[PDB]
RNA sequence: AAUCAAAAUUUAUUAUUUAUAUUAAAUAUGUAUGUGUAGAUAAAAUA
RNA sequence: AAAUUAUAUUAUAUUAUA
């Protein structure tokens, strides 16, 4: 039987590496604003 | 929302509470008379420029003390300057003094009041005993100072097992009583003229020692200055709302959080209008210029504009340095604007339209740094554990 | 099982051997009273960190008297207070927010 | 030899006063409990004591140096919003002797309720201040009165001025400042004429009413026809969006999933602006930290939302019990007109052990699979060698802070 | 404790006669550089982005002859204030300085524009003369 | 799901039980003492009869408790209240 | 899926930009 | 393209740190989880 | 929901408090 949704969610807010998960969100946010200045001309 | 609020207050707090210990230790360094009687602070989503105002305006009124050892809690301003000669008074009473008369005295008068309370018969047969009695009851004052230093909570005295004083329970004659202390010039009369007179005597520096040295001018003369009367917040997010209200409320106590700057709130007047992190959270379909305008027109005092040092963070603050110094010919002279800090000619910045900022991201900022103890958020989202953390802001004073 | 509850006299830190569940909380309710329950700041050493105006005065009578203004030229051009540690309050309302929520 | 007479306005003289909710339900709630019968016992304790001694008595059956006599049995009570301080007397004259109130109320117009309290009897059994019930553990701190009682809502004296707002008959444009206390900022008719459609819509969807199918209906309607220069203007737009206001105004007998949009919307706006979810969800758990141990607790909820903060509230605080839950009696709702769903939550704090007796109920075994798990893989772990984390620890003190207190 | 008190309202006239100086003086708006010598960059109160040059001995306009020890004028030419300095702090306009170069100054703001421009189109924008 | 409500039932009837036995010709410390621990163990059985209700167990013991209040001689109680109501619903 | 979390905050202008 | 001794650079004093080893009481109740810093590198499937 | 990219190994840390 699998862990339910909120512990695994939950843990994988708790052990997964923080400076990664930055460096991808932030670098996603800076292409979906390229993305959006591509499409604002 | 209240989670996005959480974690910009965790993750920002130090930052901007060191940026605002910065520029606020400049405003207190290049204008030492200036008390903000009344603050308002634009974009406050937490409450940190208003606990630092708090902390740098009104030290001994906290709830828990500063960390005196540190260079942040010595300011120019007067009431600063008087909780730190209060601090100083302290030092020279426990280092500088060798002699245990003070500590004599002390004792004395504790066993000698422990045997007058149930034991001795009454302190009329010795004459002249009043040193005794309004020391003590300024010693008890202290001793209220020290429960409310204790408990970090004021109103402590009414929480214990002693009985409430009859007469006045709501208050009501403490604040409808007329002050016997400020007196305007008009007012004073039945004296001798030769006082008023001779002029440029306490030049002395023994005459200073004197003014230094008693303690009874001190509660005189900050019972006229009040640093922080009425404070009002302005946050139109609820979450960021509710949590500053949890910051604030402990050691700021009575601070109106009003939602949304209207056009008919410019006919209020504040001392102080401290914009901290805001102007650039201030959305493209609001006119950023009208809103810069209604602040300038709130101030009796001080504008203090601070955020990051960023480009866009520096343009948009540019452009409101140049909309403010445009309102400088419009009047009376007495309330034209002009920047005490940091740019000292008025005209524009020279690092804005220098020739090595076109290619040059560097050379652009005209901005300060300021340095603060990190916090463990801090070095587990940046994976380098930093002693000393770096906050870039800009300022315009 | 063991260890899937947490019995009030065994500390948190350390593991019960026992296997009931009756009179013992949950992990989740443990975490919830132990970020209930630390709500104190430490008392602070007035006497042990004398206080920056003390020890300013102290460099000051130490000098030479011609050389004072250019230290009280120096001491006023300096507009960065250094490294800003942040006030017990400040660690208080910190902590304040820090303790309405589990870590995770 | 003249008098100077100040001159009265309109809401002076004709202010009427808050009808009393329960009277002898509050006094076994708010005064009895632990910490009562105790105080019951030591006053018969130093009854016979004073027999002992030699004091006159009659035929019957059985800190510091100015501070120095100290009270005797008294039971201190925090009252958060007083009112008409109806509920704040009746602590006092059914308790007869050794017992205080401590009254807190935003408005200044509350001062002519504790006026007339303390011409009764006043200087040692009753005080008062103007602050929100939020700020009561800043100004109070932890183990402080031995019960607090906590109502909500409006008085009937807010409800009828037409300077403080809350008038739905009136036929007349005032301006809608609906708020408790200057403590806020602006009012009603400020708010909706500088709010944001997605800004109604989130702080509506907060109070449980007026769900997200009709609140985006009446935030529609708001934000498109916005000049708002009185509240006649304001009551024609809610109206059209929804249906017209019930007959009793701001109180209807009706359910209240049954109850109108138009009122949904008024009693949520009432609840948007002076932070009701704020200031019950701060000031019970400020609660709980100001009682005694084995103190009393009791709160008022008129509304379904504030039902679910105080049964949410219990079951997590590790301190907070429920005792009992007390509705009102259908004779309140007749002669004083008061609302069918208002309950009385009297919660008890705890000495210890308060997750033992909630572990009997409610213990499922899916939470105990959750609960081995955040055991094997220490999701309850706090923080404790970080900056801040170092300078914190629990309420009772160290052997290196008691060698503090002696210096300082 | 009297001594302290006599140098703390001495320090107090200091510093009220250092005030009055200080809207005179310069911002240091760049970081200095230290090797020997301390190079900074100023914001004057004129207008004006110069980069200037604090020595640690004491060279005078007319000659070298002076009372001072080196101490004592690293003490007065700030050259102990300019290496401690970092950038948003005041430096003195009676300091004397060294080799004070003026930047080149354009028309309109250089915030906010793209470097992604050619080499050439970036060169005729920052000579004030653009394409 | 524990038993601690049986242990709170099973003491508040061996205190009524008590007081039963407390028919002598005067003795006012067995009253005294009685009276006191049965407003002690009231004051701590009131919330958990409060989460306790509507179990299989306190539908035993509803009468029980009743009948214990209503020898104590005090009406007018919370707990008094909820078992007036519950017996009123048990008899319609 | 954490950017679809703060879709429920956007102003209901932008909301339907593409 | 017009200069000059930071730690070019050496030495010392109530004093500022981080480290160096010293360094202890305490069951009346309730209790205390990090990022990193390191050495050679010889297990592996909730997405 | 497979293929496995995954290094993995063990230890340490703070004003206990001077
Ligand atoms: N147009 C506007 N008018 C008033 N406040 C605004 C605004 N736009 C954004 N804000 C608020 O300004 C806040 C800036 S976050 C900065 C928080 C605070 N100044 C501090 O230093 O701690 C945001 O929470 C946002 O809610
Ligand atoms: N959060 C709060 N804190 C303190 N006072 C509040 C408050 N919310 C409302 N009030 C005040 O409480 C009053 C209504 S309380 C209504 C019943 C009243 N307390 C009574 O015992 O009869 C209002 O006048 C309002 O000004
Ligand atoms: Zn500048």
């Amino acid at each position: 039987r699998e862990l339910p949704r909120d512990v695994k969610q939950e843990l994988q807010s708790f052990v997964a590496d923080a400076a990664t998960t930055l460096e991808s969100r932030v670098k996603y946010l800076k292409e979906l604003d390229t993305m959006n200045q591509r499409m604002k001309d | 929302s209240t989670n996005d609020a959480i974690g910009y207050f965790l993750f920002r707090g130090a930052a901007m509470y060191a940026g605002m210990h910065r520029v606020f230790f400049e405003l207190s360094k290049q204008l030492p008379h200036f008390v903000p009687k009344t603050m308002l602070d634009f974009g406050a989503g937490t409450g940190t420029a208003i606990l630092v105002a708090k902390e740098v305006y009104d030290p001994g009124s906290l709830a828990y003390p500063l960390y005196r050892s540190l260079r942040q809690t010595m300011q120019g301003n007067d009431s600063s300057r008087t909780h730190q000669l209060s601090e100083l008074r302290y030092d020279l009473k426990r280092l500088q003094r060798n002699n245990e008369e003070k500590k004599k005295v002390r004792f004395m008068a504790v066993a000698a009041l422990l045997e007058r309370g149930e034991v001795d018969p009454a302190d009329l047969p010795e004459d002249l005993k009043r040193e005794i009695a309004e020391v003590a009851t300024a010693a008890a004052t202290a001793k209220k100072d020290r429960l409310v230093r204790e408990a970090h909570a004021r109103y402590r005295d009414v929480v214990d097992g002693t009985e409430w004083e009859s007469g006045d329970p709501l208050g009501e004659v403490r604040a409808s009583t007329e002050d016997p202390e400020d007196v305007i010039d008009g007012e004073q009369g039945d004296g001798g003229d030769d006082g008023e007179a001779a002029k440029g005597r306490p030049k002395t520096w023994w005459e200073k020692l004197i003014d230094v040295e008693n303690e009874t001018a001190r509660t005189r003369a900050a019972r006229r200055l009040r640093p922080l009367q009425e404070v009002t917040a302005v946050e139109p997010s609820p979450g960021m709302m509710e949590i500053g209200t949890m910051v604030l409320h402990d050691d700021v106590p009575n601070v109106t959080w009003k939602r949304y700057l209207l056009p008919e709130d410019e006919a209020i007047q504040h001392d102080l209008v401290v914009a901290a992190y805001s102007l650039s959270e201030i959305a493209t379909s609001e006119n950023r210029r009208r809103i810069v305008q209604q602040l300038w027109k709130m101030t009796k005092g001080v504008l203090v504009f601070v955020e990051f040092a960023n480009l866009n963070n520096f343009n948009i603050l540019m452009e409101a340095r140049d909309w403010i110094l445009e309102e400088k010919d419009v009047g009376l002279w007495d309330w034209q604007p002009t920047i005490v800090a940091p740019c000292p000619h008025e005209h524009r910045c020279p690092l804005r339209h220098c020739k090595t900022g076109v290619k040059r991201k560097r050379m652009r900022i005209c901005s300060t740094e300021a340095h603060y103890r990190s916090t463990f958020v801090e070095v587990w989202a940046r994976h380098m554990p930093l002693k000393v953390g770096i906050e870039p802001i800009s300022y315009l004073i | 099982l063991e260890g899937a509850m947490h019995k009030p006299g065994e500390s948190g830190l350390q593991a019960g051997s026992s296997t009931t569940i009756a009179g013992k909380e949950t992990w989740s309710q443990f975490s919830t009273k132990m970020r209930y329950g630390r709500r104190r700041i430490r008392v602070i050493d007035v006497a042990a960190k004398m206080s920056y105006e003390y020890q300013m005065l102290r460099k000051m009578c130490k000098r030479r008297p011609a050389m004072r203004q250019w230290a009280v030229r120096d001491d006023f051009c300096d507009m960065n207070p250094g490294v800003v540690i942040m006030s017990p309050s400040m660690q208080a309302a910190f902590m304040k927010v820090f303790r309405m929520k589990e870590k995770g | 030899m003249k008098r100077i007479v100040v001159p009265h306005r309109w809401s002076e003289m004709n202010r009427v006063e808050h009808p009393p909710l329960m009277m002898k339900q509050l006094f076994q709630g708010v005064c009895g409990g632990l910490r009562w019968l105790e105080t019951k016992s030591l006053a018969q304790y130093l009854a016979v004591r004073a027999i002992e001694e030699g004091y006159p008595s009659t035929p019957g059956v059985r800190s510091l140096q100015v501070t120095k006599q100290k009270r005797l049995v008294s039971y201190d009570v925090l009252d958060c919003t007083l009112g008409s301080g109806y509920h704040a007397g009746a602590v006092l004259e059914n308790g007869g002797p050794y017992t205080r109130v401590v009254a807190l109320d935003c408005d200044h117009d509350a001062m002519h309720a504790a006026r007339d309290l303390v011409e009764e009897f006043g200087g040692d059994r009753f005080r008062f201040y103007c602050c929100k019930m939020s700020e009561a553990k800043a100004m109070f701190g932890e183990r402080s009165f031995d019960a607090i009682m906590i109502d909500g809502g409006v008085s009937d004296t807010q409800l009828e001025d037409p300077e403080r707002g809350f008038l739905l008959d009136d036929e007349g444009g005032h301006r809608l400042d609906m708020r408790f206390g200057p403590q806020m900022g602006v009012g009603a008719l400020e708010y909706l004429n500088t709010v944001s459609q997605h800004t109604l819509v989130s702080s509506l969807l907060a109070y449980g009413l007026l769900e997200y199918g009709q609140a985006m209906k009446m935030s529609r309607a708001i934000t498109r026809r916005k000049p708002f220069v009185d509240s006649r203007e304001v009551l024609t737009c809610i109206e059209q969006a929804g249906d017209e206001l019930p007959e009793g105004g701001w109180r209807s007998q009706g359910s209240r999933r049954k109850s109108p949009m138009s009122w949904k919307f008024l009693t949520s706006l009432r609840c948007i602006i002076n932070n009701e979810m704020y200031e019950l969800r701060q000031g019970i758990e400020n609660a709980l930290l100001m009682l005694r141990d084995d103190g009393r607790l009791v709160v008022f909820s008129r509304l379904p939302w504030e039902e679910r903060l105080v049964r949410g509230t219990v079951d997590d605080h590790p301190h907070a019990l429920l005792s009992y839950v007390e509705d009102i009696s259908i004779d309140d709702v007749q002669i004083y007109g008061f609302t069918r769903h208002a309950k009385m939550w009297v919660i008890t704090r705890a000495a210890s052990s308060a997750y033992a007796l909630k572990n009997t109920t409610t213990l499922t075994e899916e939470k105990f699979r959750e609960s081995s798990v955040r055991w094997l893989t220490g999701m309850y772990a706090g923080q404790t060698h970080g900056f801040p984390a170092n300078n914190f620890t629990f309420e009772n003190f160290e052997r290196k802070e008691w060698v503090t207190l002696r210096r300082n | 404790p009297a001594e302290m008190l006599v140098v703390r309202q001495e320090v107090e006239q200091l510093q009220q006669r250092v005030m009055r100086a200080a809207p005179k003086y310069l911002r240091v708006v760049r970081d200095p550089r230290c090797h020997g010598k301390v190079q900074a960059d100023f914001c004057t109160p004129e207008g004006d982005l110069v980069s200037g040059r604090v020595y640690r001995r004491f060279y005078g306009d007319r000659n070298r002859v002076s009372a001072h020890s080196t101490m004592r004028w690293q003490h007065i030419g700030g050259w102990k204030l300019l290496k401690r300095i970092r950038r948003g702090s005041l430096f003195p306009h009676n300091v004397p300085l060294y080799a004070v170069t003026k930047h080149a100054q354009i028309d309109f703001p250089n915030t906010l524009l793209d470097t992604k421009h050619s080499t050439v189109e970036q060169t005729a924008m920052q000579y004030n003369d653009p394409m | 799901n524990p038993g601690p409500f049986l242990d709170g039932a099973l003491q508040l009837i061996k205190l009524h039980l008590a007081h039963k036995n407390a028919a002598a010709d005067k003795n006012t410390k067995a009253c005294s003492d009685i009276e006191g621990e049965f407003l002690r163990e009231l004051e701590a059985f009131r919330a958990c009869f409060t989460m306790s209700s509507s179990l299989k167990v306190a539908k035993l013991y509803t009468k029980k408790l009743h009948g214990a209040l209503s020898y104590f001689q005090l009406y007018d109680d919370p707990l008094m209240r909820q078992l007036d109501m519950i017996i009123g619903k048990q008899t319609m | 899926r954490w950017a679809a979390k703060f879709y429920g905050q956007v102003t209901f202008g932008p909301r339907n930009y593409p």
